[PDB]
């Protein structure tokens, strides 16, 4: 439950101006990269 | 008034029953008290 | 098949894009949804609705 | 939070050995 | 032999292989290197000794009429097959 | 079962202190009268 | 372009961004009825996410203990 | 050190800090690009630099050093000319469409955000998500 | 450029372009075993049961309630084993989970006329609904078999909630309760002990639709109510 | 809106008179609600 | 000696490998099947195999046609496997090949009939490696030996950049430059080669070589209004130059939510996504949000 | 550091 917990409170870090203003996040480097990918589906339902 | 207007704070709490018998001795007279309250409360209201 | 079936283009479900968990802009947005979606299917058939507001 | 990380390693440990 | 009833060819099922031992799986050599490196391998543990029925003849039968060495081979076969069914 | 930065692209730009010491190509004839 | 100059306001982009990790989850309702009505549902917990006990010991830690 | 290192107490925001969670009851964390004054300083900072690309030269052109090899003679082009010239229009257009940039950025964000309760495994499989998530779908 | 401009693929079907029906899709996602499938249509099939419940009715719709069975019954084993810190693994969540997202499609069904008639004739949803109530029962008479262990109330909480509304349905079938009824013992404990009004409420409906065709004088299950709770 | 392709013993002409049906007592209630 | 074994041994293994060339498609609730093993749907939903009710239904039986449907429906993923075709080569009782058949085709393992060009492609979580698929060596090519002998060739390897590559089957080798893009003198009707003179204020105008070394285009326009860029340079993929990048931003502001158009206008050689995903990730603003704070 | 001195020597008074 702890390990399940602190999973949780770290979901919305990477959401604060600073994190979204710079190219840190959206870099390629980054080795999860569970906000790029989803560029393509985005693309193909026209919302984007 | 015909609905029981939704307020901010809790109005009620339950009373645990999951307490040993044996170390707590005083749960018998706070639920002896409460039914009274209630006994009297229904009393006056009615 | 013992049992003749068709093609039906079912119903729209209600999709909003931020689903904020509580009835209040829910049921705002859903309303819309409904007089929206009973006017569309009141053009499709020929038929008529009642209490539309 | 550095404390936790220590207490959680302890937890592990404890449940790593059996007359404890 | 090319054969017309699906339209396909025919080769004798010895040139081809049988099954699957599972997959292997790693990473590519810098960070952000996106890329797919899809490739078959062939597995062939101890090519020189050949592979028979033998793992599948029950303990129940070789037993208590043998050798020790008879059964020590026995089991190193029926192992030697175990084994080469895994990856 | 590493930080890539924006170029910085020296040559490009001017000396903030002394400019009397950029490219030619990038100097004002301004400044010793030779515009006209 | 229809493209604006990057010097003209506004400039900043979660101005008004809401994570779901706060989305304000549904929980008890605390109805009163009257002052002697003691006997009377205080509770409506139907689509609640989290018991009565446990909202008020909530409340309590965080409201009841300002003080 | 040497005795209990915590000494919870009775105000919860020390209580809370004392054991790592302190940041986890404000709504939103705390960052330097929220107040008008660094808006404005920044946004300085981008006038001036396109000001000092805009008032480049045309004609722009970059020796390169290794035209050597390229025997040119008065007569040819040379393969780079244009060096210096490509990456300051890269710069500037790139300086000009920052608006276009921010509001892509920010529609990315929004439509992976609000979809984050379906499609994160460890924020979907909460038992208080799913109560939620169960308790909007009760007819 | 591509094969596909032949004259023989001018003639294709709009059906199958997608590959297969959401209905078809979410019956097999559910026979696969596999637990993001798994997840993935119990969703599917909870919205449709909320905004579209004449589409996945259980009388057009035959062998569904099966699948939800299957979901359900270990959910009846859990709760057994809920009287102590026993969700220790994220299995058991998921199961726990699915469990309830099944029980939650049963209710928004037995909404309705045709689903309730076809879950009222099966033994084994009603014993399920008589075993959480039986459970609500020891919770509220504060028995000491079964105490339940406050980190999993939420859990419960949840449970009890749709169980009643499942019998306030069911309630309509069983009519003429018997002097002997679980049922109506279960639910006038729960009524003596809970200080929810929704609780409160549906209980009160059950009651008065589990007396509809009672004689006076024949022996009754109007003989389990004590001046207590007709003084309540 | 999202549209499902499916396949049913009704029609179309049918399926639209029960959306029809579901859909006004729906919006009823929510009338009501307020 | 063992060299030149295990190089006929794999010169062998892949003459008589079968060449993957269509995609195969299955729906996703069919992610539970191995050609190789049995699963429990398949003993639950073929009692008859299993129960050991009959002599001439055997797993082993099971097993054989089966593999035979699915490797004669992949070999052709186009066509239909009608069942007739395959009772003609099999050699069980009508019902058993009826009901496997039907069975293989509920789960949609063959005869899944999409229209692949009409969805989107993903990329799973796992995903970004190198994947070996290890499948045991094929007897009959073993070499002929009248110390051990271990054996861990590798046949045939396929790199792919993106996961609709991935769909696609094509592989770096041709997709790298598979065609080319043709530009015109604004002026003659010649094609400009190997180099062309982009207008800076048209933007649509392109000069040849020549016709910009003899100021042959308009009076308005001076020498300073073009720029020179590359025509058959192709970067290695995740590589852009600065060529490609004006181009990229000159599209952007040119057609300014036409992402097609966008792409094409780099040259054609990118997909819609990479333009995307490079306009994104752009630093553009870091250095002075960086000095600032 | 001191940190888990003091954890080790609470589950070492713990323990015995
Ligand atoms: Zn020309």
């Amino acid at each position: 439950s702890s390990k399940q917990n602190e999973l949780v409170l770290q979901g919305d870090q990477y959401f604060n101006e600073d994190a979204a203003r710079t190219s840190d996040i959206y870099s390629n480097n980054n080795n999860d990269r569970s906000l790029m990918g989803n560029i393509s589906l985005l693309y193909s339902q026209g919302r984007l | 008034q015909t609905n029981p207007v939704p307020v901010t704070y809790p109005t009620d709490a339950y009373i645990p029953t999951y307490l040993p018998d044996d170390k707590v001795s005083n749960l018998a007279d706070l639920k002896k008290l409460i039914e009274m309250d209630s006994r009297l409360d229904l009393y006056l209201t009615r | 098949s013992s049992t003749p079936l068709n093609w039906v283009q079912g119903p729209a479900i209600f999709h909003m894009l931020t689903s904020p968990y509580t009835q209040d802009e829910i049921i705002n947005h859903e309303m819309n949804f409904l007089k929206g979606r009973l006017l569309e299917l009141q053009e499709i058939t020929g038929k008529k609705i009642t209490g539309v507001n | 939070s550095k404390l936790m990380e220590c207490v959680n390693d302890a937890v592990q440990t404890l449940l790593q050995g059996d007359d404890k | 032999l090319r054969d017309a009833y699906t339209n396909i060819l025919h080769i004798p099922e010895s040139t081809q292989s049988t099954t699957v031992l599972g997959w292997r799986r790693s990473k590519n050599d810098s960070p952000s290197d996106t890329s797919i490196v899809y490739e078959t391998v062939i597995h062939d543990n101890d090519l020189n000794k050949p592979k028979t029925g033998l793992s599948e003849i029950p303990k129940e039968i070789y037993e208590d009429v043998v050798d020790e060495d008879v059964l020590r081979a026995i089991t190193e076969q029926q192992n030697f097959e175990k084994c080469n069914e895994y990856i | 079962n590493v930080k890539k930065e924006f170029p910085v692209n020296l040559t490009i730009k001017k000396n903030v202190y002394d400019s009397a010491q950029d490219f030619n190509a990038l100097q004002d004839e301004s400044r010793n009268s030779r515009q006209i | 372009s229809n493209i604006p100059d990057p010097t003209l306001p506004p400039t900043e982009m979660m101005t008004r961004f809401l994570h779901p990790n706060w989305y304000a989850l549904p929980t008890t309702v605390w109805l009163k009825y009257g002052n002697y009505n003691s006997w009377a549902p205080s509770f409506n917990e139907n689509g609640t996410v989290v018991d009565s006990t446990t909202r008020g010991l909530i409340w309590l830690e965080r409201i009841g203990y300002m003080d | 050190s040497e005795k209990k290192p915590i000494k919870i107490s009775a105000d919860f925001n020390a209580k809370a800090k004392s054991l790592g969670l302190e940041s986890k009851f404000s709504n939103a964390t705390k960052t330097a690009l929220g107040d008008p004054d660094t808006e404005i300083r920044i946004s300085a900072r981008i006038s001036n630099r396109i000001n000092e690309l805009e008032r480049l030269p045309a004609n722009l052109g970059t020796y390169s050093l290794d035209d050597c090899l390229e025997f040119i003679t008065k007569d040819d082009l040379s393969s780079r000319m244009d060096t210096f010239k490509i990456k300051a229009l890269v710069e500037l257009k790139s300086l000009k469409l920052l608006t276009k940039q921010k509001s892509i950025r920010q529609k990315l964000i929004n439509n992976v955000a609000s979809q984050a309760h379906h499609n994160i495994p460890y924020l979907r499989d909460s038992p208080f998500t799913a109560a939620a998530q169960r308790s909007v779908q009760i007819r | 450029y591509s094969l596909a401009n032949f004259n023989v693929f001018q003639s294709l079907p709009k059906e199958t372009a997608r590959g297969v029906d959401d209905l078809t899709r979410m019956e097999m996602a559910l026979l696969s075993g596999i637990p993001e499938e798994i997840k993935w249509s119990l969703k599917k099939y909870l919205t449709y049961s909320n905004k579209a419940p004449y589409m996945i009715s259980l009388r057009t719709l035959p062998d569904l309630l099966p699948l939800f069975k299957t979901f359900i019954l270990p959910l009846e084993r859990i709760v057994e084993g809920l009287n102590k810190s026993s969700i220790c693994d994220s299995k058991a969540m998921d199961s726990l989970q699915m469990g309830l997202n099944a029980l939650l499609i049963l209710r928004n069904l037995a909404q309705d006329t045709d689903s309730v008639q076809i879950l009222v004739k099966d033994r084994e949803i009603k014993s399920f609904i008589l075993f959480i109530l039986k459970k609500f029962q020891c919770v509220a008479t504060g028995d000491n078999k079964w105490q339940l262990y406050e980190g999993n109330a939420t859990f419960f909480n949840e449970l009890t909630h749709y169980t009643l509304d499942l019998m306030e349905a069911i309630s309509s079938y069983i009519a003429p309760a018997m002097k002997d009824d679980h049922y109506f013992q279960t639910l006038v404990s729960i009524l003596n002990y809970t200080k929810d009004r929704y609780m409160v409420i549906s209980i009160l409906r059950s009651l008065s639709r589990l007396l509809v065709r009672s004689k006076a004088n024949e022996e009754s299950a109007a003989d389990n109510l004590d001046h207590k709770t007709l003084s309540l | 809106a999202v549209f499902d392709l499916m396949t049913s013993p009704f029609t179309q002409e049918e399926v639209l008179i029960k959306e029809i049906d579901f859909l006004k007592n729906k919006l009823l209630d929510l009338q009501s609600l307020q | 000696n063992y060299e030149q074994e295990a190089q006929k041994l794999e010169e062998k293994a892949l003459r008589f490998l079968a060449k993957q060339t269509h995609p195969v498609i299955i729906p996703s609730f069919a992610s539970w099947f191995d050609i190789s093993k049995i699963h429990e749907i398949e003993k639950r939903s073929n009692p008859d195999f299993f129960n050991d009710s009959s002599r001439f239904k055997t797993p082993k039986a099971y097993k054989d046609t089966r593999n035979f449907i699915i490797n004669t429906y992949r070999l052709s993923p186009y066509e239909y496997l009608t069942i007739t075709a395959v009772r003609r080569n099999v050699a069980m009782d009508v019902a058993s090949i009826v009901k496997i058949h039907a069975f293989l085709e509920k789960w949609g393992l063959i005869n899944y009939q999409i229209d692949p060009r009409t969805k989107p492609s993903l990329i799973g979580p796992s995903f970004t490696g190198h994947f070996q698929v290890v499948l045991d060596t094929p007897q009959g090519l073993k070499p002929f030996l009248p110390k051990e002998f271990p054996v861990n060739l590798t046949i045939k390897k396929n790199v792919y950049d993106s996961a609709q590559d991935f769909n696609a089957l094509q592989d770096e080798s041709r997709n790298s430059r598979q065609i080319h893009k043709v530009y015109i003198c604004h002026t003659c009707g010649n094609e400009s080669i190997n180099v062309r003179y982009h207008n800076l204020r048209a933007r649509d105008t392109n000069l040849c070589s020549r016709c910009f070394q003899e100021g042959h285009f308009g009076a308005n326009f001076q020498s300073s209004d073009f720029i020179r860029l590359e025509n058959n340079g192709n970067s290695v993929k995740k590589n852009w130059s600065d060529q490609e990048m004006l181009l990229l931003l000159e599209g952007i502001e040119m057609y300014e939510d036409q992402w097609e158009k966008i792409a094409d206008h780099v040259g054609g050689h990118k997909r819609v996504e990479d333009c995307i995903e490079k306009f994104l990730s752009l630093p553009i603003e870091d250095n002075y949000i960086r000095e600032v704070v």
